[PDB]
């Protein structure tokens, strides 16, 4: 751990175990299809610890194997 | 309306990110990943009513054995899942209990036992061998597969019943 505590929508949550070379689209599928949000029409947040309550977006496309120890926020477009 | 909280305790290689996944997507998983902390919701109707099931499956590793006396205080009802097919799953079923009473307090938490993988052919464990466990414990006994969609609605709706008697 090694983990992403991830929160999804309708109030719900997730966390993943993440390893090198894995970005944050593919190992994140198995932890958000079986829900039925669709990634391409959700979005993805960092909830900054630091003013809690203000986070940053991000690209689908990012490594998720450097935000270890973390907590995510996705969101819905 | 009403928010019912099925928190899934159960042991390890069983079937319980299984059978909380086929009631949502409808969906079979082999796979076996190892959980930590995933919650849940889904819109149905049960008996005449939409209600609302806010599922949270826990780790039946023991290395996270320490936020259990957290959400044990904060879901309504629980359900031990195991397989007939792993004997040591169901010997840790008193270790549940026992743990489970420990935070709560009371003896009369709605539960339910689940009896998962009954699609297989290892079974060890049989009916009775875990309906006299289960009259001890005062509450039911189903028996499931969440490969063939076998007694995965009757789990989660027959729980919600025992939610609906106190
Ligand atoms: N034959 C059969 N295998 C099943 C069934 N349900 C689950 N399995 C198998 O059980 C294994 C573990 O599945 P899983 O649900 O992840 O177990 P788990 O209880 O969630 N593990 P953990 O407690 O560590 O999260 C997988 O290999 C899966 O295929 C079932 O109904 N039949
Ligand atoms: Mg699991």
């Amino acid at each position: 751990s090694n983990t992403i505590r991830v929160f999804l929508p309708n109030k719900q949550r997730t966390v993943v175990n993440v390893r090198n070379g894995m970005s944050l689209h593919d190992c994140l599928m198995k932890a958000l299809k079986v829900r039925g949000l669709q990634p391409e029409c959700c979005a993805v947040f960092r909830l900054l610890h630091e003013h809690k309550g203000k986070k940053a977006r991000l690209d689908w496309n990012t490594d998720a194997a450097s935000l270890i120890g973390e907590e995510l926020q996705v969101d819905f477009l | 309306m009403t928010e019912y909280k099925l928190v899934v305790v159960g042991a390890g290689g069983v079937g319980k990110s299984a059978l909380t996944i086929q009631l949502i997507q409808n969906h079979f998983v082999d796979e076996y990943d190892p959980t930590i902390e995933d919650s849940y919701r889904k819109q149905v109707v049960i008996d005449g009513e939409t209600c609302l099931l806010d599922i949270l499956d826990t780790a039946g590793l023991e290395e996270y054995s320490a936020m259990r006396d957290q959400y044990m205080r904060t879901g309504e009802g629980f359900l031990c899942v195991f397989a007939i097919n792993n004997t040591k799953s169901f010997e840790d079923i008193h270790q549940y209990r026992e743990q489970i009473k420990r935070v709560k307090d009371s003896d009369d938490v709605p539960m339910v036992l689940v009896g998962n993988k009954c699609d297989l052919a290892a079974r060890t464990v049989e009916s009775r061998q875990a309906q006299d466990l289960a009259r001890s414990y005062g509450i039911p006994y189903i028996e499931t597969s969440a490969k063939t969609r076998q007694g995965v609605e009757d789990a989660f709706y027959t729980l919600v019943r025992e939610i609906r008697q106190h």
